[PDB]
């Protein structure tokens, strides 16, 4: 059922870039795995160790403003935006997949100004909090300072929440 | 008793009670109490936390130990009844332990027990 990714678009603080934003990137959630090798066993196995950083990436070709007035905000956490993609799918109806990434904005690259090419800025923000979702249904909420890694609703977290005694 | 009123004399107390018969015990479980009280008197507010019970158990388990150290008691043991413990008395702040301990039994009534026998007699005198 061939679905694929059709148009984009991406906010920073509802001022919508329908515009300058030909490519976004989602942080990709890894897990921390390191490989257990132990007595009684040939072959590791991995364990969940927590999250990786996670860090999201989008790239303006144009002279923004409204994004390039986050970088480095003493207030890290205070860039918010959402990336939004819509995915069309052979039978019409399309799946709206939703990114919103509340995290500070790191880093910003303009590459080669060549006078006949696309600038291109590019941006990188260290994503603190983190919630996916498709067709308006949570699939992911990454939560760092909180611990609130709930895959749809059920909080895989949980447990060593209360370990921990938080 | 004795000499031009030497000293006191009389640990019991008037008590219909045979448990409370000593005035050690009741000295001893009412200011072991009033150490406790002062000392817990930052665990009469705050919000409650999911270690507010753990702080409580374990801050009741220093000043008894330290009690039992210095001769106060003998044993003790504290813990936080959990038949009682709900979020129904949590919502209204309430929350219950359980602080059974014993108590140091005064000597009292030594019972010198004597023969005078004929046992060490040849021992000594006779012959030797």
């Amino acid at each position: 059922i061939p679905q694929t990714l059709t148009n984009t678009n991406l906010f920073i603080d509802g001022v919508s870039f329908a515009g300058d934003v030909p490519s976004l990137t989602l942080p990709k959630l890894a897990v921390k795995t390191e490989q257990y090798r132990a007595g009684g066993m040939d072959a590791p196995v991995s364990i969940d160790m927590g999250l990786e950083a996670m860090e999201a990436k989008f790239s303006t070709n144009g002279a923004r403003r409204e994004a390039l007035n986050f970088f480095g905000l003493a207030d890290q956490s205070a860039f918010n935006g959402v990336f939004r993609g819509s995915f069309k799918g052979q039978k019409g109806a399309s799946v709206p997949v939703v990114a919103t990434l509340r995290g500070l904005l790191k880093e910003v690259d303009p590459g080669d100004w060549k006078a006949g090419e696309k600038a291109e800025f590019k941006y990188a923000v260290a994503v603190s909090y983190y919630k996916l979702e498709v067709d308006g249904r949570e699939v992911y909420e990454i939560d760092p300072v909180n611990g609130v890694r709930a895959i749809n609703g059920v909080d895989q977290l949980a447990g060593m929440r209360n370990d921990l005694g938080l | 008793i004795r000499d031009d009123g030497y000293r006191l004399w009389g640990n019991r107390t008037l008590s219909s009670d045979s448990k409370w018969a000593f005035v050690t015990r009741v000295r001893t479980m009412d200011l072991v109490m009033d150490a406790i009280l002062a000392g817990h008197k930052w665990a009469v507010d705050r919000g409650i936390t999911k270690t507010y019970v753990k702080d409580v158990t374990e801050g009741l388990r220093a000043f008894m130990r330290d009690l039992k150290n210095q001769g106060a008691v003998i044993n003790f043991e504290v813990y936080a009844d959990p038949d009682l413990n709900s979020a129904s008395q949590l919502a209204q702040g309430k929350v219950y332990w359980n602080i059974r301990f014993t108590d140091v039994p005064p000597a009292e009534n030594p019972n010198f027990r004597v023969e005078v026998t004929d046992q060490w007699l040849t021992e000594v005198l006779d012959v030797a």
